[PDB]
RNA sequence: UGGAGGUAAAGCUACUGAAUGUAUGAUGGCGCCACCUAGGCGUACUGAAUACAAUUAAACUCUGAAUGCCAUUUAUUUUA
RNA sequence: CGGUCGCCUCCUAAAAGGUAACGGAGGCGUACAAAGGUACCUUCAGUACGGUUGGAAAUCGUAUGUAGAGUGUAAUGGUGUAAGGGUGCUUGACUGUGAGACAUACAGGUCGAACAGGUGAGAAAUCAGGUCAUAGUGAUCCGGUGGUCCAGUAUGGAAUGG
RNA sequence: UUUGGUGCCCAUGUCGCUGUGGAAACACCUGGUUCCAUUUCGAACCCAGCAGUUAAGCACAGUGGAGCCGAAUGUAGCUGCAGUGAGAAUAGGAAAGCACCAAGC
RNA sequence: GGUCUUGUAGCUCAGUCGGUAGAGCAACGGUCUGAAGAACCGUGUGUCGGCAGUUCGAUUCUGCCCGAGACCACCA
């Protein structure tokens, strides 16, 4: 004997945008290729990187790429491009 | 929707370059701007068109 | 609340944090500081956390109203020639005995 | 019957109870307590049926402490339906034992007394319980 | 003025009075703020335009108007609807309107028996509750709708209260 | 800038005294019933 | 080899909720007087906040791995 | 039958990304001539004490207070010298572009160095191609309006199109 | 080496408590007449001056009171039953450190 | 068993998406009257079903619970 069922209500979802890492330690970078990706400062900008509006951290410079922590608890990171040794 | 947007045009060679967006039930007073006009190939002050 | 110097120096950190951050170039920053008694200027080169150059009021002068620390400081940049760099009012205001040092270091060369 | 007054959300997540009991690991206020030996959901009825088990055979000399409660909600869907279009409502209330915790413990009366309490105590529990005494 | 006084004994008086050998360890009196509170300006008693004039008759010092730093629901007050009134005077002003208030105002008092007996906050300053703005000779007759007084502060250069009562008490203040 | 407050100066009806360092200076001289020391707590 | 990460775990005076015992207990319930309007005594009890000891959590985190991931070096292999 | 049909935030989501259910929780179809740009100046909420109106809680003063405050807005992340608060000037809430990347079946979406023109703030450095970030949106087709260094069925126009 | 200034770091860099000193400097400090400034005001900013000052800031010594840091051992989780290695607690540490410039040394 | 609707003064019914509770009679007082009705004058009462949120003060805007009311529910 089926019986009454219904109201649901929480149905809903967004789609997930990538944000995350998208350049790690050691990479080869040319300038204008973002390196990280996300909402609120998450990763500090470091030196010869940029932050965008959409606070998407991308290179001005051609070099390595180096993360790197500081702050009060050592809990706030850095992002960084190091030149080449021209 | 709400039809909110507006389009600003130019008071010497009358073009409507620009577009824009305005709340008309508060601040009625019609937008007295001056921003690059292409065509004058300067910065010519602009009025509100309908 | 602070001591009238403190405030000093928390300015002088937002401004040369606001030049560390903004300055692509490697331009010598020209950071001269105000006491009550007299003035005195350092160039400090960012990218080596060193002083290339420095000047003061200790330079067998009186109190100040006396920009001489404008043209040694500035025969000493263009000795070393670089000049071309980014100003620096410290914790003060651009005024005074700083716009009368600022304009000395200008007309003799320097680029800001 | 043991209860939380108010929560945050009425439909949590089945919490599981097979580790190492994770904290009330040790006995902590009387000289006698009962230990599990293994992990179960207890519900909030059988905690009251121990509590009263043990007030009842306990008398006016001594005291009884409680460890665990039940935090964790439960959903159960009604009879005669069938499944999908969301989830049930909640029914009872249980706390999660893990394996080695201690949850119940009495002081201030004979020996003897703490041994008959406890085991009276341990028949209405699903777990199979464990005499422990403090530590020195 | 009463720095002339001032400066002429009470500072080396203090001085030797207490174990110091520091000159300016004596204390300082720093400043004195004016306040009312004016919340009958719901949206309009006044517009607080007369209390401001009396403010500003008292004394040159410009009367500066406070903004509500939150909301109550219990008034018609929230997020602003300014209301009350401030005034900070400083230099030989401060000493002017200090003379003038202890020898014109609470003498003109109805009854001005005494004060300063806990009015203290505990860390060297006292507030005085001025009852009405009719007491004070810059004023007539012809004032606001309704009759307010004043909240005045006076803050000294040191925490401890002991040479605070040293100091109110050598320039005369009524105890 | 201001209402030009000067050196108003004051007349005491019983201390035979006078004040005058700086107040509303309209009515310069003006004259007060109720003298410093005169109040109880004053004097008394 | 370097790095990102916040899961397993753990902890809750490290915050948000829930919550155990003890100590001082604001507050109030009760009775109580005297007060017609201010308060006092204990308060079977409800219990602020603090302290000591013990807890719980997908949507709690002062913390916190291994695996996995990204990149790179060496060595090997295949033309994918 | 009932409920739902697009987008945004968190959890489920097993520490890169991604991951379903008629799973658990909420919002959106915006707002702002300033809540923007810029120079300068400034930094919490609560509590304690003091102070007439005025009270538990208005304003004010002094300490304490690592954030429990604020950020137009649901959720998350971030933010105590800021991205929070105020003042003066202002429209870069520009034109033409765009190397290079992010996610992708396609259509679409996002960030963006750098160049030229001409501006605004600032002494200058420098900054400004909207807002602390993520939702605030609709393909063609058809028709309507402005401009138009385009075409005009033999030619000059015009209708009509681009 | 001392003092002053600044930069990088970020509490083992804090918040206190008791003392010591100011030669040069550093500050209070003296006045608003000038530039400039206050939703108001020489408070702050800015002027031009050093009469006094060890008071405070500042620096140097001691202080483990709070806060911060935290071993080794064992244990929880893993990951093919050995390595792996936490968290919590504990001994304990801890009165910042690193550099350049300027005067006296 | 589900999806909606409503709960307001003593009663029966109204209340700009936010600053707001309104009628008639019921109850009280006086007048008329031998007294009672009827009638005339004044009156009086209101915290919006109970618990939770947004809120610039929530009866008003949303959520839960309670109560009742409605068109409907075993394959068809
Ligand atoms: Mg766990
Ligand atoms: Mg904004
Ligand atoms: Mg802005
Ligand atoms: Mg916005
Ligand atoms: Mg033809
Ligand atoms: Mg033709
Ligand atoms: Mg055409
Ligand atoms: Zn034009």
């Amino acid at each position: 004997s089926k019986k009454g069922v219904g109201s649901t209500k929480n149905g809903r979802d967004s789609h997930a945008k990538r944000l995350g890492a998208k350049k790690a330690d050691g990479q080869m970078i040319r300038t204008g290729q973002i390196i990280y990706r996300q909402r609120g400062t998450r990763v500090y900008p470091g030196v010869n990187v940029g932050l965008g509006s959409d606070d998407t951290l991308f290179a001005l410079s051609d070099g390595l790429v180096k993360y790197q922590k500081f702050g009060p608890k050592q809990g706030k990171t850095r992002v960084s491009v190091v030149k080449h040794k021209l | 929707a709400v039809k909110r947007s507006t389009r600003l045009g130019c008071n010497d060679c009358r073009e409507i370059n620009y577009l824009t967006f305005k709340n008309v039930k508060k601040n009625p007073e019609k937008l007295a701007l001056n921003k690059f006009c292409s065509r004058c190939r300067k910065v010519v002050v602009h009025k509100e068109v309908k | 609340m602070k001591t009238r110097t403190e405030q000093r120096r928390l300015r002088h950190k937002r401004i040369v944090k606001k030049i560390r951050a903004t300055n692509h170039d490697n331009r010598v920053v020209l950071m001269v500081i105000k006491s009550l008694n007299h003035i005195s200027v350092q160039a400090w080169d960012f990218s080596q956390n060193i002083v290339l150059a420095s000047s003061s009021s200790l330079a067998l002068k009186l109190k100040n109203n006396a920009k001489l620390v404008g043209q040694d400081i500035a025969d000493k940049l263009v000795k070393l020639k670089l000049t071309n760099v980014v100003f620096d009012t410290g914790g003060s205001k651009y005024h005074g005995r700083i716009a009368a040092l600022a304009e000395a270091a200008r007309e003799r060369g320097l680029n800001f | 019957m043991l209860q939380p007054k108010r929560t945050k959300y009425r439909k949590p997540h089945n919490v599981s109870y097979e580790g190492k009991a994770k904290g009330n690991s040790y006995v902590a206020f009387g000289e006698y307590g009962l230990v599990a030996t293994k992990g179960n959901w207890i519900d909030a009825r059988a905690i009251e049926s121990a509590r009263i088990a043990i007030s009842k055979c306990l008398g006016k000399t001594g005291k009884m402490w409680i460890r665990i409660f039940p935090h964790m909600s439960k959903t159960k869907k009604p009879l005669e339906v069938r499944m999908g279009s969301g989830k049930g409502n909640p029914e009872f209330w249980v706390a999660v034992v893990k394996q080695g915790t201690v949850m119940f413990e009495v002081a201030n009366i004979p020996e003897s007394q703490m041994i008959k309490a406890l085991t009276r105590a341990g028949h209405k529990l699903p777990v199979t319980w464990k005499i422990l005494k403090r530590e020195e | 003025n009463l720095k002339a006084h001032y400066q002429k004994t009470i500072a080396k008086e203090l001085q030797k009075s207490f174990a110091f050998s520091s000159i300016m360890q004596v204390p300082r009196l720093e400043k004195i703020v004016i306040n009312m509170g004016v919340g009958d300006a719901i949206r309009d008693s006044k517009f607080l335009e007369s209390a401001l004039n009396e403010l500003h008759l008292i004394s040159g010092q410009k009367p500066v108007a406070t903004k509500a730093k939150n909301a109550i629901s219990t008034y018609k007050l929230r997020a602003g609807q300014l209301i009350g009134c401030k005034v900070t005077l400083r230099g030989e002003r401060m000493w002017a309107f200090l003379e003038k208030l202890i020898y014109v105002a609470l003498p003109r008092v109805r009854d001005f028996r005494g004060l300063s007996l806990k009015s203290f906050d505990g860390r060297g300053n006292y507030t005085i509750g001025i009852k009405e703005q009719i007491i004070f000779p810059e004023i007539v007759y012809d004032d606001i709708k309704r009759i307010r007084g004043f909240d005045v502060t006076l803050v000294t250069s040191t925490n401890k209260d002991s040479e605070a009562l040293a100091l109110l008490r050598a320039l005369n203040l009524p105890l | 800038f201001h209402f030009p407050s000067q050196s108003v100066s004051f007349k005491c009806a019983s201390c035979s005294n006078s004040f005058t360092i700086e107040s509303t200076l309209k009515q310069k001289e003006i004259t007060i019933d109720i003298c410093g020391k005169c109040h109880p707590f004053y004097i008394g």
